[PDB]
DNA sequence: CCCCCCCCCCTTT
DNA sequence: TTAGGGGGGGGGA
DNA sequence: CCCCCCGGCCCCCCCGGC
DNA sequence: TTTCGGGGGGGCCGGGGGG
């Protein structure tokens, strides 16, 4: 849990597993000739698959079984296991494996796992399931295709009904908390694209990857408007369009120079920085911005060392302006 | 040193070198500023509104107005939340981009201009009527980024305040503005430059700059190339010159930037490849792309435009793209998670084709 | 507050009695024979705006506790705090103590109980079990879906009708005795056609009529008065734009359209609830039609309330009906 | 320094045009008699409903509302009867139960010698409630009880463009006023007295050419008016205002370059219409008045069929639609234009 | 009037084990616990008006009897139960002593706990484990799921079924004969239709009818219990033509004051329970009536809509 | 003894 | 029908 | 004159469908 | 992640009362 962040790495982990029918089944044996009540082995299990490996619900179920039934035995196994199964909630990867399994798409597995099954499945957890499914339906063997259809056309309407969920998601966290429309979205986002995509699993399931991208992405824009309000005093344009038209011009009179001149070009890129009021700091996130043919991090690792360290000492023996007093 | 695209910028209308209607109008609206209207300037990117905006000002106060000072405001959230706001300003002039705070810029329009437009001018500055200005200016930059809200709590205090300020909006598109504050406001079309402007205000650049250049067609083939964008062409020419040793030949290739680059290898890998996988790669495009302050909507117009480009392409191929694009586009404004929307859009257009 | 005069026909005419409570006439007498042999449940007065919920809840009260009802009442509603800390403090203080004035049961009223969270209404449940034997509980609501399935189960429901016509008739003679009003029966017609059953409506209108007389002592409510203070579109308008649509080329139906709304400035959306009115009783020989005006005219409907072009919206409308029309040939 | 306070006719003198034009009595309102004499009659009757103004931008309901409190109380006792909030003010739940529901209980404030001799001076106050439809519908839920309870001491005035974003029981609860669109037969006469106050010439229809393009509204009318009147000015000609000078400053699309787009539609090749519509957007002309002069052109053409016309009405309500999201202009643009062109 | 009649759900509330109807061998297995004591942690879960409060009361007034004042603590949703409220005062209960037969302990009832903090919940867990020599505790809830785990692994479950409609005619037939009501076999079926197995409303209605009408008819039944509204909804969204679904529509439920509000999230809930039509049918239907409710919530909630989505689902179908 | 069977549990803000 | 891969622990040639 | 009890804001964290 | 609103739980602060 998120709570437990904390304890990363001070404490010695230690991990206590389900314990399997045969490490108890001489307990629960010892039990049932202590309390004077009929118990088959060959039952212990299935209550264990009852009770998900809780011995203490375990204990719990004999006791009160027994009141009335002495006997436990293959003649009523089933029903006691019903009436007394754990129904705990599902984790989202778990989640996601469930509602991306055909069966439960067909006819006999619709009526066995119904549509409402499946909207309570998306309730486990309806903040991450949505995000789940939009991660791993693109990685699925599909057995649900309608004839004459192919797998990306399937892909298609999928990725559709997830961006009619994610506007019904806008709605919901608007001004006018729409919270009653959980369950459209519950549809919306995973119930139908994991119907159109249903299958088998071709490979591992992955966490969803958007949370850390946003991440990333407020992290850059934030480096972005501070950028920005450094170099106000002398554009004249908004952050995208710093971002898209001044930043590769930027690049040319900072970082190229010292490609070309080595250490004789500091002056000059220091003279442009203290024209915009930019910082070294600014001047290592502006390289951090460019993306694709114009990646700077090889680039920069080559450049020599003493270029760097003269560079630094440079910026560091002189002063330089504020574009924003504090 | 400061770059030309900023070292050249006029800083005054009768120094504007192209759209002289506009230029006339503008001077029209500055001869009896005292019942200035609210004025809202549109117009496509980069061709010098800000600089309209700033010279206006100038006529009406004078240069002060470009003595430019730094603040931060603060605000609390009703969840008690600390939010910092950047405040552009002068002696004369106010400068907001209330987008920063994203959702909470109603919180800007509800408390700080409103703190701004129930203070009165006791200052004496003196105008050309010989009697002192009554009212500030304050600038909304990106008016069509605000959210609904901030533009309703825009409304009476337009009308109310009048008197004490006056509202200056630029903006690239007038379709997110909502109607009343279009009505509340004077509407100014403003015209990218000709071919022929831009040239004349690069050979003006290279002229002053001593740039070697083996003829005039080299600025005419930026011109082209910038479609319109002078921050652009002004941009790139500096490129150019850099890469060129500051000698521009005929042979001289037009550079582009990284995302364009990036964008145009997305509708290369879209038409050659229509599958499944190819769609995952397309999602990391897109996600390397979003990560590094790529604005979604740019990559739509991006993509769409460059996949209409595409010579190997049919007439339905071309019309199918271009329902989808304006689909996804309608999506993407009602829409919080954008990948989603782009990775639908490719996803159909990846089946039309196939 | 000089006198009873000054407040709006909507609160000058709420009625004081249950006699004074028409069109939920099933309603009424079941209620009044509780009361009258000590049966009185707890009660769930649901239905739409301006049927007479709370009317009849207050009427209730006076009757059984008569004119100093408001001491020996809890009345609480959506402008109050209804959190599940009132019910744990107030309401359950309230259920379990006897009364001051009187030794009477106690009653307690939740108006527009709809608006209550679903941790208070959870609270109440024990509540209301608990003290049965001495407090009775009322909640009044337009939304069933807000109440929880604990609440609905321990009451007894009893459902509003929108206002039948006789009930709005004899209302607004009473309104007409007591304002010294002259009314056609054309114009009764259309304030019935426009009420939808909700009597707030029908008073707010007369009171605007007679407000748009020159003489009211003198001068007769017509129906053209009624379209004029309401501003909405005469039958006959309706009529020839509906025809001008169904028969005449696009030129001429663009023409009238325009013609009809510029005359006394119509909104559109009236013009489309009208004609849709209209179509419902006409007769297709295809479902197709039906299907493409029914779409379309809601998509159109929903765009309106957006905003967006007018004129455009006209020109939809138009080509709607005509190319679903269209699918009755063939 | 310090500056000596201005006077308040000097100040509104100097005003935009829809300021200082703005109706200070309820005769001065131009087009809403079928509303405006319902609330005249309220200065003797002296039973004011609970109010319900809707409509389109700029028709004269907040002006309507403002000038009724000052004709019901006069200059002194308005503000003392009056709480007015709008879309720049915090309305949540808990406003609307504490501080809305504790003015309405308020007693009413005691009227002067002098204003009850010169005004009528009903016995309740009036809270208005501007720009309602931004309210959420719990705090709407919050207001019905308020509304009904404290009637005699309080009347309640809502107003709003978009009348679906009320709730129906505070509907129900209003009496309705629909204010129509302002249009050049029922605006022509006010425009034409502004027109003559401010020293305006301007050739014979250019005032009904500028309603024609306001589109019902009157304040944009105003703003033109005023912008064509600085421009006649600058010029310092003496000639009149012409119509292409109001279209030119309306932002309306040449002919000649409607009829470009037209031909260019017709020819029906895709990549001539792309390049077309490239060239044209970098004029930055507004789409939706590109999409309204297509419709008044296709629509009125006597040169297409039936067919053609039902297919191009949904075609543009449909682009209208989308553009009132927000979308890019652009692209909407061009698949209307192509998808026009396949017709 | 001043003076009240008792209702007949509290006249008529089961006071031993052996008058409660329905969900028969959990009731054996409670009085078989009641009469051998030992008592262990429970949770009784279950739908409304099925005799889960009756249950847990009758068990522990038979397990106590006179010691009942003193060894019973009860606590529901309208009483303050925080985790203050957990950590001092049912710590205190427990603690306690108190002299009690051979084979008895204390009782603490939680009612409706379902609606109990996970603070409180986790709070409970060792008070529970230390404690158990002398106190139990007994947990009745609508919704098992939202009891943390921890505390259902300490708790026997009992999941209560619905009545069948024979249950809820027997015990109806008792407080008749109890009460000399005049009735018809057509108002006792009527009474159990629309009850839908539950008790408490079976008993009201019964109760209401009688005042309102004397007899217990069909007639006098449907007058006091409406027909329940999402069977009409069934009909509407399983009719054939589309000219039937919107008569249904425009006479059932407009006519009648059903708010569209109601009706669209009615037929989202049959839709969704509609075994009876194919699954992926019922996905595009969903799909039309969440465009519908946005399109209602927005505020445009009108007959058009209503229609228009009706057509929808008849296109769909087709 | 390493190998295998068999299962459970982690991937995860 | 078992998503891939790692950990634990009883059985055994 | 100083210390302790206990009511009230104030802040911060967590659901939100059936 | 997170755009209101409700609920809960814990921390200080300060009035009043007592010694
Ligand atoms: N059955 C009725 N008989 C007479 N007048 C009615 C009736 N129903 C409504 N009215 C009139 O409309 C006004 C409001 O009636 P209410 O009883 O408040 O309706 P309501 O059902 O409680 O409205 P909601 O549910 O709060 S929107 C009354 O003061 C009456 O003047
Ligand atoms: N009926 C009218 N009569 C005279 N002037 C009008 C009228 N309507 C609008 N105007 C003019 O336009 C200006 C604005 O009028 P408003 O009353 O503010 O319109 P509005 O309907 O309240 O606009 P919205 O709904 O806030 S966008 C006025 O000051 C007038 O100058
Ligand atoms: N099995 C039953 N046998 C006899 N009467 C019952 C039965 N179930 C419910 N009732 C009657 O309905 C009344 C209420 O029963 P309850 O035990 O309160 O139901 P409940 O399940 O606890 O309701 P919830 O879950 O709090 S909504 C009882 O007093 C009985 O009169
Ligand atoms: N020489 C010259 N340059 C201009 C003119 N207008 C704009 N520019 C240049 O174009 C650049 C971009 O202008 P800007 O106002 O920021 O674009 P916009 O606000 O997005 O429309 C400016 O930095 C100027 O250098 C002009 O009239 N003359
Ligand atoms: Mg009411
Ligand atoms: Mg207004
Ligand atoms: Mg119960």
């Amino acid at each position: 849990l998120p709570k437990m962040r904390p304890f990363d790495r001070v404490c010695l982990d230690i991990q206590f597993r389900r314990p399997d029918a045969n490490s108890i089944k001489s307990r629960l044996m010892t039990i049932a000739i202590r309390e004077k009540f009929k118990l088959d082995p060959n039952v212990i299990d299935r209550l264990i698959q009852t009770t998900r490996g809780d011995i203490r619900q375990v204990i719990n179920l004999l006791s009160t079984i027994s009141t009335t039934t002495k006997t436990i035995n293959h003649e009523n196994i089933n029903e006691i296991s019903k009436a007394w199964e754990k129904n705990i909630a599902l984790k989202p990867f778990d989640i996601a494996h469930k509602m991306l399994d055909g069966q439960i798409y067909s006819d006999i597995g619709s009526r066995n796992f119904t549509l409402n099954d499946k909207i309570a499945l998306y309730f486990d957890d309806f903040d991450f399931t949505p995000l789940m499914i939009q991660e791993n339906y693109l990685s699925t063997r599909p057995s649900v295709l309608k004839p004459g259809q192919s797998h990306l056309e399937a892909v298609a309407e999928a990725a559709n009904c997830i961006s009619l969920g994610d506007i019904v998601e806008k709605k919901i966290r608007s001004s006018e908390q729409l919270w009653s429309l959980l369950p459209l979205h519950a549809v919306l986002s995973s119930v139908y694209p994991a119907s159109k995509v249903a299958g088998h699993m071709a490979g591992r399931i992955n966490f969803t990857a958007w949370l850390g991208q946003n991440s990333k992405s407020a992290k850059y824009y934030r480096l972005l408007q501070e950028i920005h309000y450094h170099t106000r005093l002398g554009t004249s344009t908004d952050k995208i369009g710093l971002r898209l038209d001044y930043l590769p011009t930027f690049r040319k009179r900072l970082l190229d120079p010292f490609l070309k001149q080595g250490a004789d070009a500091i002056s000059s890129v220091i003279e442009v920085m203290d024209d915009y009021y930019l910082t070294k700091e600014d001047w290592d996130s502006i390289m951090e911005f460019f993306v694709g043919p114009d990646v700077t991090t090889a680039i920069i690792k080559k450049i020599p060392a003493t270029v760097k360290s003269g560079f630094t000492r440079k910026y560091n023996s002189m002063t330089h302006p504020v574009a924003i007093y504090r | 040193m400061s770059l030309w695209v900023d070292k050249y910028r006029p800083k005054s209308l009768n120094a504007l070198s192209h759209n002289e209607e506009l230029t006339n109008f503008l001077k029209s609206l500055s001869d009896q500023p005292r019942d200035l209207p609210h004025l809202l300037l549109y117009g496509p990117n980069g061709t010098g509104k800000k600089t309209r905006c700033m010279a206006l000002l100038e006529s009406i106060f004078g240069p002060g107005v470009y003595r430019l000072k730094i603040d931060v405001r603060q605000f609390v959230t009703a969840s008690n939340r600390k939010l910092e706001l950047n405040v552009v300003s002068s002696p004369y002039h106010l400068e907001i981009t209330p987008s920063d705070m994203g959702n909470n810029d109603r919180i800007v329009i509800q408390e700080l201009l409103k703190e701004v437009a129930q203070m009165e001018q006791v200052d004496f500055q003196d105008s050309k009527d010989g009697l002192a200005h009554r009212y500030k200016c304050v600038i909304i930059n990106e008016a069509n980024s605000l959210t609904k809200d901030a533009q309703a709590a825009l409304r009476r205090t337009m009308e109310k305040y009048s008197k004490n300020i006056r509202l200056i909006m630029v903006c690239d598109s007038m379709s997110p503005i909502i109607a009343p504050i279009k009505s509340r406001c004077l509407l100014i079309r403003c015209p990218a430059p000709s071919d022929s402007e831009i040239s004349t205000i690069l050979s003006d650049v290279v002229t002053n700059e001593r740039i070697q250049l083996e003829t005039k067609d080299i600025l005419k083939r930026i011109a082209q190339a910038s479609n319109g964008n002078l921050r652009v062409s002004l941009l790139m020419l500096e490129s150019m010159a850099l890469n060129n040793e500051l000698a521009l030949k005929s042979s001289s290739p037009i550079i582009k930037p990284d995302w364009i680059i990036v964008i145009h290898k997305l509708t290369r890998k879209i038409v050659k490849e229509r599958s499944v996988n190819s769609l995952i790669e397309c999602r990391a495009v897109l996600y390397d792309l979003l990560a590094h302050c790529i604005p979604a909507n740019i990559i739509l117009k991006e993509l769409t435009f460059s996949l209409l480009d595409v010579e190997t392409l049919n007439t339905t191929n071309k019309s199918s793209i271009i329902e989808y694009s304006s689909v996804f586009d309608e999506r993407l404004s009602l829409g919080n998670k954008a990948i989603f929307h782009l990775e639908g859009f490719i996803a159909k257009v990846m089946c039309c084709l196939d | 507050k000089r006198s009873k005069e000054n407040l709006p026909w909507v609160e000058k005419y709420r009625p004081e009695t249950l006699d004074e409570v028409y069109g939920q006439n099933e309603v009424i007498t079941t209620v009044r024979k509780f009361v009258d042999e000590g049966k009185l449940p707890h009660l769930l007065f649901y239905g739409p705006p301006g049927t007479g919920k709370t009317s009849t809840i207050v009427a209730l009260a006076r009757e059984i506790y008569g004119k100093n009802y408001s001491n020996m009442v809890l009345e609480l509603n959506a402008s109050d705090d209804r959190g599940i800390d009132v019910v744990r403090n107030q309401i359950k203080d309230f259920a379990s103590t006897r009364q001051i004035f009187s030794k009477g049961f106690k009653l307690i009223i939740l108006d527009e109980a709809d608006a209550m969270t679903n941790a208070a209404q959870n609270a109440l449940r024990r509540v209301i079990e608990r003290y049965t034997k001495n407090t009775r509980f009322c909640v009044l609501a337009n939304y069933a879906h807000k109440l929880t399935p604990a609440l609905l189960s321990r009451c007894t429901r009893f459902r509003f009708q929108p206002l039948p016509q006789e009930a709005i008739e004899r209302r607004i003679a009473n309104v007409l005795v007591h304002e010294k009003l002259k009314l056609s029966p054309n114009a009764e017609k259309a304030l019935i056609e426009l009420s939808n059953g909700d009597m707030r409506r029908v008073l707010n209108v007369l009171q605007s009529c007679k407000a748009t007389l020159d003489n009211p002592d003198e001068d007769e409510i017509s129906d053209d008065v009624i379209y004029e203070c309401c501003g909405a579109p005469r039958p006959s308008d309706l009529k020839a734009v509906l025809k001008s649509i169904l028969e005449d080329d696009w030129g001429t139906a663009h023409y009238t359209l325009n013609k009809v709304r510029s005359a006394k400035g119509l909104a559109l959306i009236d013009l489309i609830e009208g004609i849709v009115k209209i179509l419902e009783d006409y007769e297709l020989q295809n479902e197709e039609t039906r299907v493409h005006l029914l779409t379309k005219l809601a998509d159109i409907e929903y765009s309106i309330s957006k905003g967006g072009n007018d004129q455009i919206q006209g020109s939809a409308v138009i080509g709607a009906i005509k190319a679903s029309f269209e699918n009755e040939t063939v | 320094r310090k500056i000596s306070k201005l006077a308040a006719e000097q100040s509104l003198a100097q005003q935009p045009w829809v300021e200082k034009y703005r109706p200070k009595n309820l005769d001065e309102v131009t087009a809403q008699d079928h509303a405006v004499t319902v609330l005249k009659k309220t200065l003797k009757s002296a039973n004011l409903p609970h109010m319900l103004f809707y409509g389109p931008p700029g028709t004269g309901k907040t002006s309507t509302i403002l000038a009724l409190t000052k004709e019901l109380y006069g200059p002194d006792l308005m503000k003392s009867r009056i709480l007015e909030l709008n879309a720049s003010d915090e309305r949540g739940i808990s406003i609307v139960r504490e501080k809305v529901k504790n003015f309405a209980r308020l007693t009413v404030s005691k009227p002067s010698k002098h204003d009850l001799e010169n005004y009528p001076c009903p016995p309740y106050k009036i809270i208005i409630l501007d720009e309602a439809d931004s309210m959420t519908a719990d705090a709407q839920s919050a207001l019905r009880r308020t509304m009904e309870t404290y009637s005699g001491v309080t009347r309640f005035c809502l107003i709003c463009n978009y009348v679906t974003r009320i709730i129906d029981p505070l509907a129900s609860r209003c009496s309705k006023f629909r204010f129509k669109a302002l249009d050049a037969s029922n605006a022509i006469d006010r425009l034409r007295f502004i027109s003559e106050q401010e020293n305006v010439k301007c050739d014979d229809g250019v005032l009904e050419r500028i309603l024609d393009i306001s589109a019902g509204d009157l304040r944009r009318g105003i703003t033109l008016l005023q912008s064509a009147s600085k421009g006649a000015q600058y010029l310092g000609d003496g000639k009149n205002i012409t119509s292409t000078q109001v279209e030119e400053l309306a932002g309306v699309v040449p002919h000649d370059i409607l009829i470009e787009i037209v031909e260019k539609v017709k020819s029906g090749d895709f990549d001539e219409i792309k390049k077309y519509v490239n060239t044209f957007m970098k004029s930055g002309w507004s789409a939706a008045s590109v999409v309204n002069q297509l419709h008044e052109y296709y629509i009125t053409n006597d040169n297409f069929d039936t067919n053609f016309k039902n297919q191009i009405s949904w075609l543009l309500f449909t682009t209208d639609s989308r553009l009132n999201n927000g979308t890019n202009e652009h692209i909407q643009l061009l698949n209307l234009l192509v998808k026009i062109s396949q017709l | 009037t001043l003076s009240l009649q008792l209702p007949w759900v509290e006249k008529y509330r089961p006071q031993v084990l052996s008058d409660i109807v329905g969900n028969k061998e959990t009731i054996d297995r409670l009085q078989q616990i009641a009469k051998d004591g030992n008592m262990p942690h429970m949770i009784i879960s279950g739908m409304p008006g099925i005799g889960k409060t009756t249950s847990v009361h009758c068990l522990a007034h038979e397990l106590l009897g006179r010691s009942y004042a003193d060894g019973v603590l009860e606590l529901n949703a309208s009483d303050d139960r925080g985790i203050d409220v957990v950590r001092n005062q049912i710590k205190h209960f427990a603690q306690k002593k108190l002299h009690l037969p051979p084979g008895k302990h204390k009782i603490v009832i939680l009612d409706e706990a379902d609606s109990m903090t996970a603070g409180a919940q986790q709070a409970l867990r060792r008070t529970m484990e230390l404690y158990s020599n002398s106190t139990r505790f007994a947990f009745a809830c609508n919704q098992s799921n939202k009891i943390i785990e921890p505390l259902q692994s300490r708790c026997a479950i009992l999941r209560y079924s619905k009545l069948s409609d024979e249950d809820v005619l027997k015990r109806l037939l008792q407080i008749i004969k109890l009460e000399d009501v005049k009735y018809t076999n057509d108002g006792l079926e009527a009474i159990i239709f629309t009850a839908e197995g539950d008790m408490r409303q079976a008993i009201n209605n019964l109760q209401s009818t009688v005042a309102g009408h004397g007899l217990v008819n069909a007639d006098n039944v449907f007058k006091i219990v409406d027909s329940p509204h999402p069977l009409i909804v069934k009909k509407m969204l399983l009719a054939s033509n589309l000219e039937d679904s919107i008569q249904i529509l425009r006479t059932d439920l407009w006519k009648k004051g059903y708010s569209s509000i109601d009706i669209v999230t009615t037929s989202f809930r049959v839709t969704k329970n509609l075994a009876q039509v194919k699954e992926s049918v019922r996905l595009e239907m969903i799909k039309e009536i969440g465009l519908t409710h946005m399109r209602i919530l927005e505020g445009v909630g009108t007959y058009l809509q209503l229609a228009s989505m009706l057509a929808k689902i008849h296109k769909l179908n087709n």
